[PDB]
């Protein structure tokens, strides 16, 4: 049955996923237009951890001998300490990061950390590491802006769909929210630089990587994703190989269809 | 809401096995049981009465029957579900089919 | 209906279904005698002509793009990008 | 596919416009009298009779003649017939809504029983979709029982409007076997609704009325769902089976056409004989019975029409019926060409995308290669080599469209080959194949593997894609499949190709591992405290194939 | 052997479309059936040789067609004619979208 | 065959099949009101003999051309008798050489033609384009000789009451006189 | 009488010709399977105008062979009578069931009985004729006739006409 | 808008279709104590000017028909009074990507 009832769905050019007659099911395959292949457990580290150990990580103030990126980390450090224009950037940044927080507390409420998602960023810096022999003594050459710019103008280029109006390049941002989230997370100045010693080479590269390898793990306007889905489920339904309530396959024959008279209907109150 | 439950309910179904199974499967499936509009059941007696052509619903459960009445109130079917093109022995519009293939003859000069 | 080679909207990439279903009908016209637009470094099985024909894009076909309600949007394997 | 060019222009199939058809088509079409229910034996005489198959319909005995049409069997798809009936029969899956129709429909003026003036049916003829425009329409009229000659119109309930007359009562109505019954309301009055009339009833039904109804105008008209002229499906549909000659060898349904067409026949030299009035629509029962069984034999009204020796009957349906038939077992799925099986086993021996395949096989199936210079002489050696050493072929065919078997040909080891000819080849080592293990039901079932030509006989599997076929040696046997256009192929190993089935979707993770003794031993070998001395270091490091060559 | 249902619903999965069709026909069914242009059946009497075409009735010789078809669905359609249903083969979209 | 610019909707029962006479009903392939490849509507195109022959001969003539842009890698002289010749070569030129319907529709067009000049066939077509007339009699008038209104509305009857017989004569007047001689 | 109508045609082209000049062999096909062509519903084509400007489109390629399918939007030179059309032509053919004339690619003919009284047939003559009291009608001899009826059939169009109506006669 | 109590007389509803343009609408007491867009799991959902509707469409070529719809009771859709034709955009969270716009039109 679940395949014969999903048969027609697929992604179309558009990158919405209907069905034979044209009807929309969903508007970008997934909620998020990437290809379950091009995906991993990554995490999410701007949501757990205390108030405190945030700040710690994440925050740079450049006016404060205690705050501010020792010139140990950066060639031009010293020459920053106080810097007011930089000192905006630097806050708008963290008012970000803050941002994040919250929205992620807002969607993910278990606290659970660990999500699937598309680019690997933990092991595309991993390579930079060894691919340039960085060193972890000497200085980085980073301009503060080097980064937060070039951050901000990655996210630009990751394009999932591609309209030229309002109404769809605004599903974009949507689209790719929960991406950046993890990206301005592991793009941050003060960890960009104290944890993993990027050079302008290095990180340049972590983004081009960053942009092409997300720009493949796209959705292929092609893919017969409603067969696909129905196996999915349908296999792992097979092999299952069977604390007291109707539990797994014949309960998965209740559920679609759609049976009034469950044996077991339970319900929880908090 | 309800949506929000049906998949919540099914992804307990694989999740109580130890298995793992990508949301947008589960997604897409408990979607398609629902848009329509309230609770569309995976049978018979559901999604294969929708407007999709007969050919389609032919391949399942009621077959003569549900042609007979195809014929009987004149319906027109559209060609553009898998089933009915590969009973009609024709490449369907599907992955490797999405899309045409042509010779720009411009471009065919440039080449040489 | 058709669409400006402007107000293109679809994937600036080549999908996998499209290169793979290039390169087989390629391979079938090469395979019938059809001129070959590259110099064969020696090589004599069609789908690797076709391979090669690919990289140096050089075959001069066009994948027209249906949208849902009919539309389409015209790519050459000249513009396409090849990243896959 | 069939072979002969024809001047015809070629397209594909787009829409599919289902209809009924009318007793006036039928007739057009046909081409078959078919006044006659003997089978052939013009007075024994082999041949056929201008009476039932063939009183020009396809043929059989291996002769041309399809009405001139020649070309012979293959290739002359039937050519139907026809056989105008006695009287008007019910249409065993139609008399469902015949029904229904009545109920929506009062006789003797024939015309809805609810005009736009009745408000509740306003809000029905606008529901677009003759689907439930109709199971509307009849939930409102099931219960109305008087043909209203006035109504209150849209002002006062005082003022009286006139639409259609005649307030003759309307009978409900119940389902009896196959005929139609209803009442007329002290007490009741119980008579059979005959056909002859049911028809007329209809085809008076108004074209507004036909279409506001679940209908349409051109292609299917109530008035068509009572059949007064049959179709006659020609041989192909119902064909023979010889013992080569003074034998019979007839099918089912040239069997029940057989039957209607005698009870056809008795049923006439009735009404202009002896016609004792209502001792003949004892003799209309049987029409209206085999008619009807002709198309379906599993209907509640029990009776299956056995027919001798208690053998069911296949109805024209119950060749569609779900599985095992035409839909589902021979349209939605085949048995195919170029096609083996046999038991599976594993060999650590083979690269992962690689597959055994038993030199048996290998010169048993076949691919179509087409003659070029960047071949030619290879090919030439092929086809010189036969079809009985391995590396070979075994068919040459020239442009035109002719089969050069290989076996026999007294040109065997002679011809020359020429551009644009084919050479149907025995499968090579690396022709990518379709390789699988039913059940079904994972991208991955079904995987493309490099052919790999090997002794004894059995495919040959690497282990790690064991567990995505998931199969066991234990005696599993498992199908492969054989491209055959150069952009088949070209769709197997650009996207079924093992190495890319590697990271499942299903899981968002890989789905090939490293099992038994691969596994039990690949930790044995790590641990610290494993040790191992020049002698063997060397050997091992000589089998990874990509070595360096660095001790 | 068989390519049933199952193994199919893969070849989708796989958006293998041209081998699915192979299999489907070129190495199976396959079979080459006129039409008229009119009304959408296989009635057509196709003298392939005097190029003859006709179908009286819609009656023709003009509009014709060529289309390449599952036996099998020839078949299905066969029967399903014998039981009074039309199917129409028609090759061009006259209903949009 | 060789589609014709429109897509006649065919609901399966094609009977209506009109008759084809000189009341100005013709095949539905030739109303008045056709479309053209760009996608537009165009007044149907009636040549009258001799006015063909010149629309023949220009193409084939710029055929001739453009067939040997590729091989490197108002008078003319009373051509007549001369004129058989003169066509028959541009024929073994750039004809299939088995039109022999062409050769024969050379000839005929050719013969019975009544002007020579892409300038008096031009004022032939001005003149006559003026009566708001039918494309097809403006045609049957260009290449049929008439001396009376009779003659003519007799022989194009579906002129009859589209134009007084005064008028008509005049335009018939200013013919034989347009009339290039031989 | 004579036509310009615009038509389209489909020319399947096999890789084989998928070549640098393939425009070339389009149109040079189209005029094979066209100029001298016949149907009942164009009459008869004649001449392909414009050589050069052939709209060609791009060709599909079909999908089991490589053949490719093109659209070749084109535009000529029809004629195709009809009944009630009159028209002058050449006599050709004169027997005792009367004279075949010639009006262009077409030949029309003359039935003895639907031709005026006064006119007789002589049968010895040399060549073969139609006398008169003042009219001589023969082989080469220009008539105009007035076609009653058209006839199609296979690659050609015949058709039978009337000289017994008025100014219809020989010229 | 009117608040029943324990009921209303199935003779007195049929009275509030009587006067167009204006409309009416009918709640009982128990199914407004508590406000069902509160619950955790009911994401919120937005009416669409017959304008931001016409675009919805234009801007993914669909027909009216293709688009996911939602109930005329459904109980939402009385919280807003949802017409037979309006569109309602639902905007929820997403564990494979934060927020996901969907629309359902109404039937
Ligand atoms: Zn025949
Ligand atoms: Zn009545």
């Amino acid at each position: 049955r679940l395949v014969k009832a999903l048969e027609d769905i697929m992604v179309h050019y558009d990158n919405t996923t209907r069905n034979s007659l044209g009807n929309v099911i969903q508007f970008i395959y997934g909620e998020d237009g990437m290809d379950a292949a091009h995906i991993e457990k990554q995490s999410l580290d701007t949501i757990g951890g205390s108030d405190a150990a945030f700040e710690k990580r994440y925050r740079v103030d450049l006016l404060n001998t205690d705050h501010t990126l020792d010139p140990s980390l950066l060639e031009s450090g010293s020459e920053i300490l106080g810097d007011l224009k930089l000192q905006v950037l630097l806050d708008e940044e963290y008012k970000q990061l803050v941002k994040d927080r919250k929205f992620l507390r807002e969607v993910f409420v278990d606290g659970e950390a660990n999500w699937p998602l598309p680019v690997n960023i933990r092991r595309i810096i991993q390579n930079a590491q060894q691919t340039f022999h960085i060193d972890h003594t000497k200085p980085s050459d980073l301009t503060i802006k080097d980064i937060v710019l070039g951050v901000k103008d990655l996210q630009e280029n990751l394009l999932v769909l591609r309209g030229k109006n309002e109404i769809i390049q605004n599903a974009q941002r949507d689209a790719v929210t929960l991406f950046c989230c993890l990206l301005r997370s592991r793009l941050a100045t003060r960890r960009v630089l104290q944890e993993y010693r990027l050079t302008k080479q290095a990180f340049d590269w972590v983004l081009s990587n960053i942009e092409a390898q997300f720009l493949r793990s796209v959705v292929h306007p092609g893919e017969m994703v409603g067969v696909l889905a129905a196996q999915s489920i349908g296999e792992p339904a097979t092999q299952m190989t069977l604390k007291k309530v109707t539990s797994g396959v014949p309960r998965l024959k209740e559920i679609l269809n759609v049976a009034k008279n469950m044996k077991t209907p339970s319900l929880t109150v908090y | 809401a309800g949506r929000a439950a049906l998949y919540k309910e099914v992804y307990n179904v694989i999740a109580s096995d130890g298995s793992y199974v990508n949301y947008r499967h589960m997604a897409l499936l408990v979607d398609v049981m629902t848009t329509q509009g309230g609770l569309t059941s995976v049978t018979r007696h559901g999604f294969n009465r929708s407007n999709t052509g007969a050919l389609m619903r032919c391949s399942f459960e009621e077959t003569v029957e549900i042609l007979f009445e195809a014929g009987a109130s004149a319906e027109l079917d559209d060609c553009r579900g898998v089933s009915e093109n590969v009973i009609l022995g024709q490449m369907a519009p599907i992955g490797t089919g999405a899309f045409d293939v042509m010779i720009d003859e411009e471009s065919l000069v440039k080449y040489m | 209906k058709a669409i400006p080679k402007d107000q293109r909207a679809t994937t600036p990439y080549m999908t996998k279904y499209e290169r793979a279903r290039i390169l087989g009908t390629r391979a079938l016209q090469i395979s019938m005698n059809a001129p070959v637009f590259v110099d064969l470094e020696g090589e004599t099985d069609p789908l690797r002509i076709a391979m090669k024909e690919l990289a140096e894009k050089k075959i001069p076909l066009v994948i027209r793009r249906y949208l849902p309600d009919g539309s389409f949007e015209d790519w050459s394997v000249e513009e396409l990008i090849v990243d896959l | 596919v069939g072979q002969q060019y024809s001047s015809a222009p070629l397209r594909t199939v787009k829409e599919v416009q289902f209809g009924l058809f009318s007793p006036e088509e039928v007739r057009a079409i046909s081409v078959a009298k078919i006044r006659f229910p003997e089978t052939m034996d013009e007075t024994q005489t082999r041949a056929k009779i201008g009476g039932l198959n063939d009183p020009r319909l396809g043929s059989i005995d291996r002769n041309l003649k399809c009405q001139t049409c020649q070309e012979g069997m293959n290739e002359c798809p039937g050519h139907f017939g026809h056989i105008d009936l006695a009287k008007p029969v019910f249409h065993v899956g139609f008399i469902a809504k015949i029904k229904k129709v009545c109920e929506c429909v009062c006789m003797h003026c024939g015309k809805l029983l609810l005009d736009e003036h009745n408000e509740l049916m306003r809000q029905a003829l606008a529901i677009k979709d003759s689907k439930k425009r109709f199971a509307a329409i009849w939930t409102l009229c099931k219960t109305k029982m008087v043909c209203e000659t006035d109504v209150p119109s849209e002002d006062d309930p005082t003022q009286l409007v006139s639409r259609g007359g005649c307030g003759n009562t309307q009978p409900t109505i119940r389902k009896d076997g196959l005929k139609l019954v209803g009442s007329w309301k002290d007490e009741p009055e119980l008579r059979v609704l005959s056909t002859e009339e049911i028809l007329n009833i209809f085809k008076h039904i108004s074209v507004k009325d036909f279409t506001s109804l679940g209908f349409n105008e051109v292609f299917s008209r109530p008035e068509w769902m009572i059949l007064t002229c049959l179709p006659v499906p020609p041989p192909p549909v119902r064909p023979s089976i010889s013992f080569n000659e003074s034998q019979r060898g007839e099918d089912d349904l040239t069997f029940k056409l057989a039957d209607i067409l005698k009870a056809n026949i008795s049923l006439e030299t009735l009404e202009h004989n002896g016609a004792p009035h209502h001792a003949i629509e004892e003799a209309e029962s049987l029409l209206q019975f085999h008619v009807a069984t002709y198309m379906d034999n599993d209907i509640a009204g029990q009776p299956q029409a056995l027919q001798k020796s208690g053998r069911p009957v296949k109805s024209i349906r119950a060749r569609l019926k779900g599985k095992e038939g035409r839909i589902r077992g021979n349209l939605m799925g085949k048995r195919v060409d170029f096609s083996a099986r046999t038991v599976i086993s594993g060999d650590p021996n083979l690269e992962l995308d690689q597959v055994g395949v038993p030199k048996s096989i290998a010169k048993t199936l076949t691919y179509p290669e087409v003659v070029t210079p960047y071949n030619i002489d290879r090919l030439t050696q092929l086809v010189r080599n036969g079809p009985n050493e391995h590396p070979g072929a075994k068919y040459v065919i020239r442009d035109s469209g002719d089969r050069i078997d290989l076996r026999y040909s007294k040109r065997a080891g002679d011809i020359q080959l020429q551009y644009g000819w084919k050479v149907e080849r025995h499968i090579m080592d690396n022709d990518p194949v379709l390789f699988n293990r039913q059940p079904s039901l994972h991208k991955m079932s079904m995987m493309a593997h490099r052919v790999k030509v090997i002794p004894y006989s059995t495919f040959r599997l690497n282990l790690s894609v064991t567990s995505p076929y998931n199969a066991d040696f234990d005696g599993d046997e498992m199908n492969l499949h054989v491209p055959q256009s150069e952009e088949t192929r070209a769709e197997l190993s650009q996207l079924c190709a093992v190495p890319l089935q590697i990271v499942s979707p299903q899981s968002n993770k890989p789905c090939m591992g490293i099992v038994q003794d691969t596994l039990c031993g690949i930790r044995k070998l790590t641990l610290r405290d494993t040790f191992i001395e020049l002698d063997q270091v060397l050997n091992m490091l000589y089998w990874v194939p990509d070595w360096d060559g660095v001790i | 052997l068989r390519f049933g249902e199952m193994e199919r619903d893969c070849m989708i999965a796989h958006g293998a479309a041209s081998f699915l069709k192979e299999r489907l026909m070129e190495a199976s069914d396959a079979f080459r059936v006129h039409i008229c242009g009119i009304c959408g059946l296989m009635t057509v009497i196709a003298k392939l040789n005097h190029n003859q075409f006709e179908c009286k009735g819609c009656d023709n010789k003009i509009d014709i067609y060529q289309i390449h078809i599952p036996y099998a669905a020839k078949l299905l359609f066969q029967e399903l004619m014998a039981m009074n249903i039309t199917p129409r083969l028609y090759t061009d979209r006259s209903r949009d979208f | 065959s060789t589609s014709t610019f429109q897509t006649r909707r065919r609901r399966l029962k094609k009977v209506e099949e009109e008759e084809n006479a000189a009341t100005l009903q013709l095949g539905q392939e030739f109303q008045l009101k056709q479309i053209n490849h760009q996608g537009e509507e165009e007044e149907l195109i009636a040549l009258n003999l001799s006015e063909a022959r010149l629309v023949i001969k220009e193409a084939l003539v710029e055929r001739r051309r453009a067939f040997k842009r590729s091989q490197k890698k108002f008078m003319h002289s009373e051509t007549r008798e001369k004129e058989l010749e003169s066509i028959d070569v541009l024929l073994e030129q750039t004809t299939g050489g088995n039109n022999k319907d062409l050769k024969n529709t050379m000839q005929y067009l050719t013969n019975f033609s009544r002007f020579r000049d892409q300038e008096t066939v031009g004022a032939v077509i001005q003149l006559l384009k003026s009566t708001g007339l039918h494309p097809f009699e403006v045609a049957q008038l260009g290449s049929l000789a008439c001396d009376t209104a009779d003659e003519a509305k007799t022989l194009i009857p579906s002129l009859n009451n589209k134009i007084s017989d005064d008028e008509l004569e005049r335009i018939l007047k200013e013919l034989s006189n347009l009339e290039t001689l031989y | 009488m004579f036509f310009i109508k615009d038509l389209s045609l489909n020319i399947t082209l096999h890789p084989s010709f998928f070549g640098p000049r393939m425009k070339q062999y389009l149109k040079t096909k189209l005029l094979e399977e066209v100029e001298g062509s016949c149907t009942g519903k164009f009459g008869y084509i004649l001449c392909v105008l414009d050589y050069d400007n052939i709209d060609i489109q791009r060709g599909r390629i079909l999908p089991t062979d490589g053949s490719a399918e093109f659209n070749v939007k084109y535009r000529a030179v029809v004629f195709k009578p009809f009944k009630g059309e009159v028209v002058d032509g050449t006599v050709v053919s004169c027997s005792q069931h009367g004279f075949e004339v010639q009006v262009g690619p077409m030949k029309v003919f003359v039935t003895k009985h639907l031709m005026p009284q006064d006119l007789t047939f002589n049968a010895g003559s040399n060549p073969p004729s139609y006398q008169s009291s003042e009219d001589v009608i023969t082989i080469k001899s220009r008539i105009r006739v007035k076609i009653e009826g058209c006839i199609s059939q296979v690659s050609s169009i015949h058709a039978i006409g009337s000289i017994k109506e008025d100014y219809l006669g020989a010229i | 808008i009117f608040v029943y109590q324990n009921n209303i007389t199935p003779s007195a509803m049929k009275l509030v279709p009587s006067i167009p343009p204006a409309t009416i609408e009918t709640f009982n007491e128990a199914a407004l104590v508590v406000n069902i867009t509160h619950h955790e799991l009911v994401p919120k959902h937005i009416r669409l000017s017959s304008d931001e509707k016409r675009e919805l469409l234009k801007r993914y070529r669909l027909k009216e028909s293709q688009l996911p719809r939602i109930q005329r009771a459904d109980p939402v859709a009385l919280y807003l009074g949802l017409k037979r034709g309006e569109v309602v955009k639902i905007i929820r969270k997403s564990e494979t990507s934060g927020r996901y716009a969907s629309y359902r039109i109404c039937m």
